[PDB]
Order: structure tokens, then sequence, then C-alpha cells
RNA sequence: GCGUAGCAUGCUACGUCAUUCUCCUAAGAAGCUG
RNA sequence: CUCAGCUUCUUAGGAGAAUGACGUAGCAUGCUACGC
């Protein structure tokens, strides 16, 4: 019966195949659907026993890759499967199917024999790119090395799956790039061709072969010719993340798209490519229903602007790097030309145009003054070119003559401390307490290196019909605080003498241009922002701090007009979160006065099984993909319900993306483009690092629920949950009031949150992280490798499993269960060797005479209090060392005052320094 | 505690080096940053004391910036 | 403080005080200056009182004076430097080529990007290392941005002149990387 | 603070106050001497505070007088404190390498190059005198910073390569001092 | 027995001086955290 | 040489509470003088 039924598969095609099946039976494998029936939904991971699967041959006798699966069905679906396959034969995109009947005991059993298919489907693809797991990724591995995108051996290196690790990894993935392409526009054929046929049925990924032959054609349902409605909400929209990883549409960059031709040389003085985006929009997303706007600044509400910028981070990867940016625009004013920026071309929210221009202006007040000299279109228009190639990043002018180096000093030292703390037995021969933390130097070109930093930031597209829940369920998040517009009279400032970004670094401190400027033009700045754009050139300084890891931090310091105006919108939001107690958001919650053991606490809200998780994002902010920080920006500024209208709202967000996200970096005397990621200088950086961490939380917990099964969840209320909550994701256009409720409680009760930055500690319940219903450790590194682009490896994961030990490591501050006033509390202690080298390497030299700096070591002792009830002694003898110090500090300060005037100082309030009553009471919850 | 009094003595190598105007030097102040940032960080005893020896040596060519004699006594 | 009306007062009570004190030692006598010395007290302590207040608010007036006379004047000063600095960067950018390029504008908006890349005759590249030099500006003339640069200069990165046939392999080494060369754009 | 006018008065009231209490001699003398000493003790009370804020206001200006000298004088003498602390440091470390290295270069054979570190590569040490090349330099072996380097080509400060047997004992007067030694680590 | 003044004790209100404590505005030095 | 939070310390200022002291006004009670 073997060779009878295999030559009868081996028809007309004339084909020599090698049968896969033991017996002609049917061949069970582990694949990848998206499944979404009246029983389960998801995208997950099942068995496939339905087909007998033969594997041809070419000539010389080897496998070549291309498959003739046999379904086996009753005579029913075989049926409505001959007919639906009769009507989409003459489309090309559609694999040659071949229906027979064969007899194998006694009776006729219908055969879907689908020719010429090949191993792996796009869904196995696109779930091997979006759950990725270290330990075991061999559906990504065979696709790669199938499809000659890398060798067989390109796996021995020491991490090839890091993009952080080997770049190269990128080119390896986009070597995938033809073949998705190539995907896209099968499937508008295939779209195409069942509208002509009038066809009405869902396109799912695991029915498109890696070629893009689409081959089930089970729940077609048929209409009249004309009238077909292929869903592709849960196509388009699992494909997304997959479609900017493997860069699909660079071969659209080529003269006829053919790749081996030459680039299209676009004429430089193009800006405005909406003809373009909307042509490639109708070329590969035809059928996707959701109208797009090309320029964002068209669109309807928060969720809109989302659709459209994910949208055009996409088709904004094929247009040139030097079109993008400001426009510039001659201005006279008075008889004088200027070349004022007049608008804007972003990368996501598309073109955007000022709708305050007014040519042939007479008087300059300052506020205008202001605006024009932060605009780098004078600067960088005045500028000669330079070509830096120290750099990937875009390079726009040389604002001086001569580039500047700018080394890093190596750190003073304290000597008269480490000879007392070697003196009291500290730093000997192998002992658990060690100098650690130094002060590293850095040659002369350590800015530009850690601006360079930035090319790990690359164009990522987000599967947006999973954001535009994630952002809902991460709103609910941040309904407990309020916040809107504030006048200029209402603005905290903490400190005005801090300097103010670039150019304004030139002439004062930011508390000249506070000072300077009255309260109603410093308002009407802030008016004039919210109905246009203003372009801004950030200042990356250097951080001069000491660190256990010699990277030369760099800060984005933010020019006084973005930061001034910042400030105004975002300032009632901010001191709002930073106010509220028992929130997800532990940012103004101290960790002294029991304020920690209240976090711990809080974190351990009733989660029935709770074991503690916790990551740190590798290069937070050189990492985090636009369309995240997009969205950040939009959660924090929903708040403005009714101070500001849409048009505010939206020119508000483009302010941000012009100031923070994509902006001109003065990075050491030369005007560079930053990619991408946020600036962190800027207002909201700390409340938008939050949210992104919110956003990355949920996102794993999505994708952690759906992946499941779903009929081995054994809890029926979770079964249900994860059917409306796929639905709910792509078979809703709305938002879902009630279940975005109902899953932002099942997150409270089962994934309580302490979010701080980029500082997380989670509280998961341990049974269902374990059975898959709520998020883990790999269901997180998957959702930072296919949304962040840095695959998180364990060195920033923890996982601990006894709570009374508490978190393993959060804001750098280790926790420990002690006893103090008769009940036991959780106190943050720090890393001993950071105390010590706080200690004996200090910034300045003045500070190294600590005769006059007693008020440092008091407040390193603060910190270090704790330590002085660890298990370990020689941890704990790191406070003893501090206060020994002071007391004996203060006896040479004594002494050297007596000496040079004689002036016995009044004790009494000194003598606390060095008594461990004063710093005990620094951990009690009085206060 | 021989081992960690070496990655204080770079620390203040290269301070006085730093204040003998080496950062002009834009290849001496590189080899002189990477000796010091390698001597930091420097797991063996061995390796940080030979880094200290060739830093060492980078403050000992200049001819008359240090007076060896006056310190050494 | 010896004034204002009250300390006047205060003085004559006391006066009296002492000179009646001897005369009467108690009874109606002492009770009397008694009271009338309290009531000059009380008097002379609220017009101290009003006279530290008063004081205190003209100092304070003062000094805001003076304070909102130095931003004052600190923001004609800043308003003065920034039109300066516009001026002197309005006069500078290249007039001929930058109208040239705007003037072919459709709506005559152009990416700034563009602006020093096709308008600007001088180019600073930044050279990390020989082989980059090597395949980037070979020869004292190369081609970016779709023009021929011709070089003038190339420093390195002590600001020391570097002669072009200095510049090879073997000596590549002695060099201090990275060496910035500024080319002149040759039509 | 029991030494200004005001603490007399606390004393004589006081002192009264005492002679009241064992005499006992009626309330109304005890209401008059409550009265006084209540006075007394007002007086001294503000002369008390003025003192002890006027005492707080000089201890304030001495420990911010010897805070800005002390920090003037440490940032002024920081060239010199730092070599000192550098090879303090440095003797007391007690190392071979350094000490043999320090010793070296305190008569004049300092290196014309960091000293490598690789298996093989040049350094180029200079000799003032011949007592050096005896201490160090033999044969084909050189001894500097406690490694065997290979003697290549002794230079002669006039750039003249000599030959190492020119080099022996009473014949150094005749060349001319200092040398250049060239040398490469032998491991 | 009641009223005015005077003396004595007690209570309420108000105005000053001082000490201590708490909170809040602002200025300065410093430390830690993302 | 950026954004934000937290904390220690010093001084200036404002408000409040408690205690002590002084003074003025008012009220409760005891006593001498003048009154009835
Ligand atoms: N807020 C904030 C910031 C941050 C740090 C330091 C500063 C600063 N001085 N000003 C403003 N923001 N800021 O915190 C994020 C994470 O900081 P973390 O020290 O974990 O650094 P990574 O995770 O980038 O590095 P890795 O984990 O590889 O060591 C940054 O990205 C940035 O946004
Ligand atoms: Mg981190
Ligand atoms: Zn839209
Ligand atoms: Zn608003």
């Amino acid at each position: 019966d073997a060779q009878s039924f295999l030559n009868r598969v081996c028809g007309v095609s004339a084909a020599r195949l090698t049968p896969c099946g033991t017996g002609t039976s049917t061949d069970v494998v582990y694949r990848a659907f998206d499944i979404y029936n009246d029983k389960v939904a998801g995208f997950a991971k099942f068995l496939k026993t339905n087909c007998c699967r033969f594997q041809e041959k070419d000539e010389d006798d080897n496998l070549i890759d291309s498959y003739f699966v046999v379904k086996r069905h009753t005579f029913s679906n075989y049926q409505h499967e001959e007919t639906i396959y009769n009507l989409l034969k003459d489309c090309p995109a559609v694999a040659k199917h071949d229906f027979f009947k064969f007899r194998i005991d006694g009776d006729m059993v219908p055969h879907i024999s689908r020719q010429r298919l090949t191993k792996y489907t796009m869904a196995d693809l696109v779930y091997a790119l979006r759950h990725f797991d270290e330990g075991n990724c061999d559906t990504l591995k065979e696709i790669l090395v199938t499809y000659n995108c890398c060798d067989d051996d390109y796996f021995n290196k020491k991490d090839w799956y890091d993009f952080v690790e080997n770049p190269d990894i990128l080119r390896v993935y986009a070597n995938l790039g033809e073949r998705v392409r190539q995907a896209l526009l099968k499937t508008v054929q295939f779209c195409d061709a069942m509208r002509n046929a009038g066809i009405v049925g869902v396109l799912t990924l695991d029915n498109q072969d890696l070629n893009g032959n689409w081959y089930d054609f089970g729940d077609f349902i048929q209409t009249t010719p004309g009238s077909g409605v292929p869903v592709v909400d849960s196509y388009y929209s699992l494909l997304m993340p997959i479609l900017t990883l493997t860069r699909a549409l660079t071969a659209e960059s080529h003269v006829d798209t053919d790749l081996t031709k030459p680039y299209i040389k676009w004429d430089l003085l193009k800006y405005d490519f909406t003809e373009e985006r909307l042509k490639l929009f109708d070329r590969y997303f035809k059928y996707w229903d959701q109208t797009y706007h090309p320029n964002c600044v068209n669109c309807l509400d928060d969720r809109c602007i989302l659709h459209c910028a994910n949208f055009n981070v996409l088709f904004s990867t094929v247009f040139p790097p030097t079109s993008f940016g400001p426009l510039v625009r001659k201005i006279f004013v008075d008889g004088v030309p200027f070349v004022v920026s007049t608008g804007y071309h972003f990368r996501e929210l598309g073109v955007v145009h000022n709708q305050d221009v007014n040519l042939h202006s007479s008087r300059l007040s300052f506020k205008e003054l202001l605006v024009y000299a932060a605009d780098p279109a004078m600067h960088a228009a005045s500028g000669n070119l330079l070509l830096d190639k120290r750099t990937t990043c875009f390079s726009v002018a040389a604002l001086t003559n001569n580039v500047a180096f700018q080394t890093v000093k190596p750190g003073n030292f304290n000597k008269d401390f480490y000879d007392f703390a070697v003196s009291k037995g500290f730093f000997k021969e192998g002992s658990s307490v060690e100098l650690k933390h130094f002060f590293f130097a850095q040659d002369g070109n350590a800015a530009i290196s850690d601006y360079d930093y930035y090319r790990y930031n690359l164009p990522t597209m987000c599967d947006i019909r999973q954001l535009l829940f994630v952002v809902e369920v991460v709103d609910k998040y941040f309904d407990c605080y309020d916040g809107g517009c504030i006048n200029a009279n209402q603005v905290i400032v903490n400190n005005l003498d801090k300097s103010a970004g670039f150019p304004f670094n030139k002439w004062g401190k930011a508390r000249l241009y506070y000072d300077s400027m009255s309260y109603e033009d410093q308002d009407a700045l802030f008016a004039y922002t919210k109905r246009n754009v203003i372009p801004t050139i950030t200042q990356m300084n250097l951080k001069y701090a000491i660190s256990a890891k010699n990277r030369a931090r760099t800060v984005a310091g933010v020019s006084i007009c973005s930061t001034m105006t910042n400030r105004q919108f975002h300032q009632k939001l901010l001191k709002s979160i930073a106010a509220t107690r028992g929130a997800t958001v532990v940012i103004g919650t101290s960790k002294f006065y029991g304020g920690w053991h209240n976090m711990l606490k809080t974190v351990y809200s009733d989660v029935e099984n709770p074991h503690l998780m916790g990551w740190d994002y590798p290069k937070c902010d050189r990492a985090m993909p636009n369309m995240l920080r997009i969205m950040a920006s939009l959660v924090l500024a929903r708040k403005h319900t009714t101070c500001c209208s849409l048009s505010h709202r939206f020119y508000r967000l483009a302010n941000e993306c012009a100031q923070v996200l994509s902006e001109m970096v003065m990075c050491g005397g030369s005007l560079y483009v930053k990619p991408g990621g946020t600036s962190s200088g800027d207002a909201t950086t700390a409340y938008a690092n939050s949210v992104f961490n919110i956003c990355q939380a949920v996102t794993a917990n999505v994708n952690a629920l759906l992946s499941t099964d779903g009929n081995k969840i054994a809890d029926k209320y979770v079964r249900n949950l994860q059917h409306r909550l796929y639905e709910c994701l792509y078979r809703n256009r709305d938002v879902d009031t009630d279940f975005v409720n109902e899953f932002y409680a099942y997150l409270r009760k089962h994934f309580s949150m302490m979010i701080l930055s980029d500082d997380a500690v989670v509280c998961f319940n341990s049974t269902y992280a374990s059975q898959g219903l709520v998020a883990s450790i790999k269901n997180f590194k998957s959702v930072l490798y296919y949304q962040n682009n840095v695959f998180m490896s364990e060195a920033k994961c923890w996982t601990e499993t006894d709570l009374t030990k508490g978190p393993h490591e959060f804001c750098s501050q280790h926790t420990m269960l002690v006893k103090q006033g008769d009940d036991y509390v959780y106190l943050p202690y720090p890393d001993p060797s950071r105390i010590l080298g706080a200690g004996c390497f200090v910034d300045d030299i003045v500070k190294t005479d600590g005769t006059l700096m007693i008020e440092r070591f008091v407040s390193l002792a603060i910190d270090a209090y704790p330590l002085t009830k660890h298990p370990n002694q020689e941890y704990a003898d790191v406070f003893h060392l501090y206060l020994q110090y002071i007391r004996k500090l203060h006896d040479e300060l004594t002494g050297h005052m007596l000496d040079m005037y004689s002036v016995m100082l009044t004790n009494d309030n000194t003598s606390r320094y060095w008594e461990p009553e004063f710093y005990e009471a620094m951990y009690t919850p009085h206060t | 505690s021989k081992m960690s009094d070496v990655k204080c003595t770079s620390v203040v190598l290269l301070s006085v080096l730093q204040q003998l105007r080496v950062e002009s030097s834009s290849k001496l102040w590189a080899q002189c940053v990477q000796l010091h940032n390698d001597i930091l960080l420097a797991k063996d005893t061995t390796e940080a004391f030979e880094k200290m020896v060739s830093l060492l040596s980078v403050l000992l060519s200049m001819q008359g910036a240090v007076d060896i004699n006056k310190l050494c006594e | 403080f010896s004034s204002l009306p009250s300390y006047a007062a205060f003085a004559t009570a006391q006066e009296a005080y002492e000179q009646a004190v001897a005369n009467g030692d108690s009874e109606v006598v002492l009770k009397k200056l008694k009271k009338s010395l309290n009531v000059a007290k009380s008097e002379f302590d609220r017009d101290a009182a009003m006279q530290r207040k008063l004081e205190k608010m003209a100092d304070q007036a003062m000094t805001q004076m003076y304070k909102q006379a130095r931003s004052e004047d600190k923001r004609a000063k800043v308003t003065s430097a920034m039109q300066t600095m516009l001026f002197t960067m309005l006069r500078k950018l290249d007039n001929d080529a930058l109208n040239n390029i705007i003037n072919n504008a459709r709506d005559g908006c152009v990416p700034l990007n563009i602006i020093p890349l096709t308008t600007a005759a001088k180019l600073m590249v930044v050279i990390p290392d020989y082989n980059t030099y090597k395949n980037t500006c070979d020869g004292t003339t190369f081609t970016y941005a779709s023009a021929l640069w011709e070089i003038q200069q190339v420093v390195d990165a002590d600001s020391k002149i570097v002669q072009l046939s200095e510049i090879s392999m073997d000596n590549s080494p002695n060099l201090a990387w990275p060496l910035i060369v500024t080319a002149l754009r040759a039509n």
C-alpha cells in the first residue's frame, strides 16, 4: 500500500519523493498556529496530526526543500475545499493542490495533497523570531540554515543571537528580507484573487509556506464575486516586528525594486514623501482595513497616532536619511534673510508644518530670539560640512573649526582614609569586602564613543493590534494620578543653576533664562510650542562618577526652550506620580523611615504563591524603540483631556519627538543626528521609562497568556480570559473598557509590580507562571528580543524564591529581613565595595582632606548603617569603620582649630554622628 | 593586602601623570589610560604589577618633569 | 533706639518714676508712677515692633528692586548677545549657493540636512584609523557628497599639522589618530 | 554664661531670696523678692540668649575661615603632594620590578619608551655612565625592570652604532656618553 | 447686706521677652538612586 | 558638566504649640478707708 499511495502522491508533477511517514500514516510534529475557534485562541505552538508529509528529491539523490503534504479529512471538508480551490486556481500565489481518493481497507478516504510546500510555514518563522528562547531555538537555526542566510557552523560563535555582542546577527536576519517581502506580495495577490473570486475567509500566518504560497482553504465561506473580505488583522499584525527585524522592505530602495540594480537616487530637495508612503501601503498592506494617514497631523486620537506612526516607522526605512530632520525656509525680518525651521519631517509622525509662520517680521522679542537661537537651522546651515567616520550616526555639520576631544580625569585618592581602613583589618588578601568601584579614566574620544553606542537603536516596528491594547492596560496603571497643563507661575524647578543646553549655555545658566523672561512671555512660548514644532540642539555631556565598569555614561543636556515647556506640560502629572504611595511606579517613596518595608509589603499584595523576579534593561535609553517612547509620551499626555485640544496635544507630541526622540546632538563641537531612543536629560525621563517598563511587562504577560495551548488550561476562568484577550486584540478595533479593567485586575492579583524607571520587581504567582498563565523570565527575554532588539542575558535577571530575604537587588540596594523593635522589617543595604569606594576615591581634591568634609562621611554612614547587622562580619564592620573615622575627623578638626585659632567647638551636637543611635533613627517608621 | 594596594597606586600615578600635562599626547594618554583601566580591572596580581611597571615607566620616561632624586630620598 | 514720639514719653515717665520713688516709697505715688511706666513701656514696645516690621518690609522691597533691576540688565545683555550671534551666523552662510538651492525648491522648504551637504565650502573628515583614510579620502583630492573636495590640511589628535606624505601604513602607528582632514570644495 | 553683668543681679536677688526662704518673714516680702528675681532672671535670660547667639556666630565665622584657608592651601599645594604620595606608596609597595626601575631611573638610566610587556618588543633606554652599564648590561644580556633583554644596537649620543666590544672598563672616556641601548624582551 | 478706691488670692482676654518643640518658605554645603 | 526622586547638615524667615517671666484690660473671692 505504501508504493501505491506514494505513486499517486507523485502524480503528474513527475517528482521523486522520500516518505517521512511510517506506513502512509499521519505525522505528528510541533508547529506554531494562529488559531481562534469556539474552543481556544492564541498564537501558540500545537501538535499537528492531520497530514502525511513526503520530501522531494532533486537530481543526484539530494533532498530539496520542497514537501508534498497530504491532508486527510472527511468528505464534507474535501468537497468544500475542492470548490474553493478550483475557484482560486488561476491565482499564482496559491500552492498547487491535488485532490484524490484512496482505498485503505474497505472504504474511500479523500486526500488533499498540497504540493511543493516548504517544511516551515510563515507562522513558524514568526513564532521563532517572536518567542525566542536561548536554550531551545531549533526552528530558527533550521530556517536560517536552509535558506542560505548563514552557515551551519555560524551558530558555534560565542553569542550568535545577541544584538549587542555581535551586531552581525542583524545581517543574518536581513538575509531573510527578500523572502518576507515576497510573502507580503504573494499575500496581496491572494487577497486580490479571493476578492475577485468572491471568497470571504480569515488569513492566518500558519497557512502561508515560507515561499509565500497559501495552502489552506478550510473555513473560506463563499459569496458573490467582487465581495470578498480577507480578514488580515491577525496576519499583518503578527507579522509586524519580523518585518523590520529582517528589513523586508530594503529592496524598495532600488530602482524598479530589483535588488541587483543600484539605489534609486532620490533628489535631495524632496521632503514630502506622502505619495511614496501611500503607494507602499497600497502595494503591501493593501487590505489593512483601518485608514492610514501618512502624515499623522490629521489623525483622530491617541490610538490612531500609534497606528500611523507604526506604519511610518517601516515606510521611512526606504527613504533617504538626509531628507528627514527640520525643514528650513528663508523668512525676512526687516529686510535681513534668516533660515529658520518652518516644520519638521519626522521618521514616524510624517511631515508636520508650523501654523504660525510670519515672513517679513519687524521686531524680535526675547521669545522669538529664544526660539530662533535654539533651532539648528542657523547653526547647521552656517557650519561647514563634516564627515565623522568615528561613528555610524548621521552627521550634519561642525559648528567650530576643529573637533574638540574631551578626556576624563582619573579620580582623586583619599590616602588617610585608606590608611585608616588598612590599619583596621580591611582590604586583606581574600576578603569578603574589597574595592570594586573605581573612578575610571577615558581617552580623548570617549564622548563620541558613548554617543556612537546609539548604533544599538534600530528602527523597530511594533505589533500594532497588541500595542494598542497594551497601551490601554498600561494606562490603567496610571489612572490613579491626575495632571494637566499648568500656568507658568505654578512651575517648580529644583535648582536654577544648572546649564541650559546649547547654545544657551554660552551666556548663562538656566537661572538667567528663567528670571529674564516674564511669566506672560514664558507662557506665550508654551502656547506657541502648542501650535508648531521647534527643533532643538541637545548637548551630550560626560558624567564624572564612580562606577564598577568603565563605560563613560553620557547625559543629554537639553536646551532651555525644551525643558522649560515640557515642565509646564508635565509637572502636574510628574508630581502626582512622585506623591502617590502604594502605586506601581514607586517614585518619591524614600527607602528611609521604613519606606522600604512599606514598598515590599505593598508588592506582596495577596499574591497566592509569590516568587519575586527582577530585570534590568541593558542600554535602557539607547535601545528603547521610537514607537515605545512615542507611546510613553502619549500615555503621559492623556491626562490633558480638557486643557488641550486634539491638535494641541499632537503638536506637543511633535515637539517632544523633535527635542527628545530624534534631535541634533552636539556631541563635542559637531551636530550629529540621533537614530532614536530617549535623551536621558528631558523632563519626562524617569517617568517615561516607567511607562515603557510597564508596557514591556504587560506585553510579556499578554504573550505568555496567549502562547499557551488553550486546551491545557485547567482553570476555566483563565481559558475564557485568554479566549477574550485574543479577540480583544485582533478581532476588535475599539477599546473594550470592561475587559481592559478585568485584565488589569488579573495582572494586579497575579503579577504585582514595583517599577522605578528601568528597575522592576515583580512578585508573580508561582504556579500560574509555571503553567504559562502569566509572564516569566523567558517570556520577558523574548519580548525584549523582538521589541527592544536587545537579548537580555541572565546577568541582568534574577528570580528569588524565599520571600523572607526579599528582592535580590532593586536600585542597587540589596534587602535583608532584620529584627527591629519586636517586629521584622526589610532594611536595604548597599554593596560594601561601593561605600568603601566612595570613601577612598573622591571626585574633587578639596574633598580628600575630610577634616572639612565631615558632612559627607555622615551621609555615607547613613546609607551604610544597615550593613551593621548583616550576618557577615566584614560586611558589618564597614559601618563601624565610618563611625570611628568620623570620630577621628572630629578629633583632628578640634585639634587643628585649637592650634590655628583657639576656639574649642561647641559639642553635644557633633557627638551624635559617631553613635549608632542617630543612624538607627533613620530606619524606623516614626516619620 | 598586596593586591588592592596596586589598584590605588595606579590611580595616584595616573593622577600624577595627568598633572604633568600628559593629556596633550593623544597616544601617550591613550596608553596610560588603558594601563590604568586594565590595572583597575585586574583579578590577578602579576598582571597588575606588570602594568604598574609599564605606567611607572611612562612616568620615568619624562626627563625632568618629576625629580626622582629629590623624592626617593 | 531714641526715636519716635513714644520714646520721649517713655523717657519722661522713667524720669518721673525715678524722681518720685525717693519722694514716695509706696502708696498712690508709687502705684501711679508704676502704671505710667508700664503703659509707656507697652507703647514703646508697640512702636519698636512697628519699626522692626516696616524697616524689614522696606529692606525686602529694596533687595527685590535690586534683583529686578539686575534681572532686566541680564535680560538686555543676553538679548544683545543672541542678536549678535544670529547676525554673525546670518552673515556667514553661503548666500549664493544656499539661495540657489532654495530657489529651485518646490514649496520653498528644503530639509536642513542638505543645507551644508550641498552648500558648505569645507569638509572636516575625522578618520579613526589608517584603513579608513586609505579607503575614503586617499590622495590630495577625494569625492564626497557628489562633489570633488581638495585637501588643505590634515591635523592629528594633538592639533599638530600632519603632512600628506607622512601618512603611510608603515608610519601609521607613529601618528596620533583620529586625523581631522579639512578639504575645500574644488567645484 | 555667668560672665555678664546681668548675672550679678541674678546673684543679688537670688541671695536675697535665700535669706528670705530661711527667714520666711511674710508673703508680701516673698512676692516682692519673686518680682525682683523674675525681672533679674528675664534680664539675664535676654543677655544669655544674646551671648549664645553671638558665640554661635563667631564659631560659624571661625569654622568658615578655617575651611576656606585649608581648601585654598590644599588646592594650591597639589602638584607636589600627589608626587610625594605616589612615591611614598611606591616605596611602601616594595616590589622588585618597580624598585629596580626606580633605582635605575634615579641615576639617569631612564627609558625612552614605555617598557613593553609582550613577548618581544623594542625598548630604548639611556645609559649615562659606564658604572650603570656594568651594573645592568652584560654582553648581550640587559637587566632592567627585572627581566632579561637582548642587546641589539648600543647607539652613541651621536647616533653612531658602537660595537659592544668598544665599551669596556677604562675605554669609556674616549666614547662620548650617554648611550641609548635598544633591547627586546627575552622570556 | 451692697457700691467706689486700695491691698491679697484665683480665672479670662490682649501686648512683649526668653527657652524648647513641631510644620512650612527660602538660601547654602553634601550624599545616595534611576 | 542634563532630568527626577530621596536624605543629612548649617543659616535666615513665617506660623503654631508648651513652659517661664513682665505689663495692660476685664471677671470670681477675702480684708481696711469713705459711703448708704
Ligand atoms: N532615568 C534614567 C536613566 C539615567 C541613568 C543615569 C541618569 C542621569 N544621570 N540622569 C538622567 N537619567 N539617568 O536611567 C536609565 C538606566 O540607568 P542604568 O544605570 O541602569 O543604565 P543602563 O541600564 O543604561 O546601563 P547598564 O544596565 O547596561 O549598566 C538610563 O537609560 C536613563 O534613562
Ligand atoms: Mg539597567
Ligand atoms: Zn491616522
Ligand atoms: Zn495639556
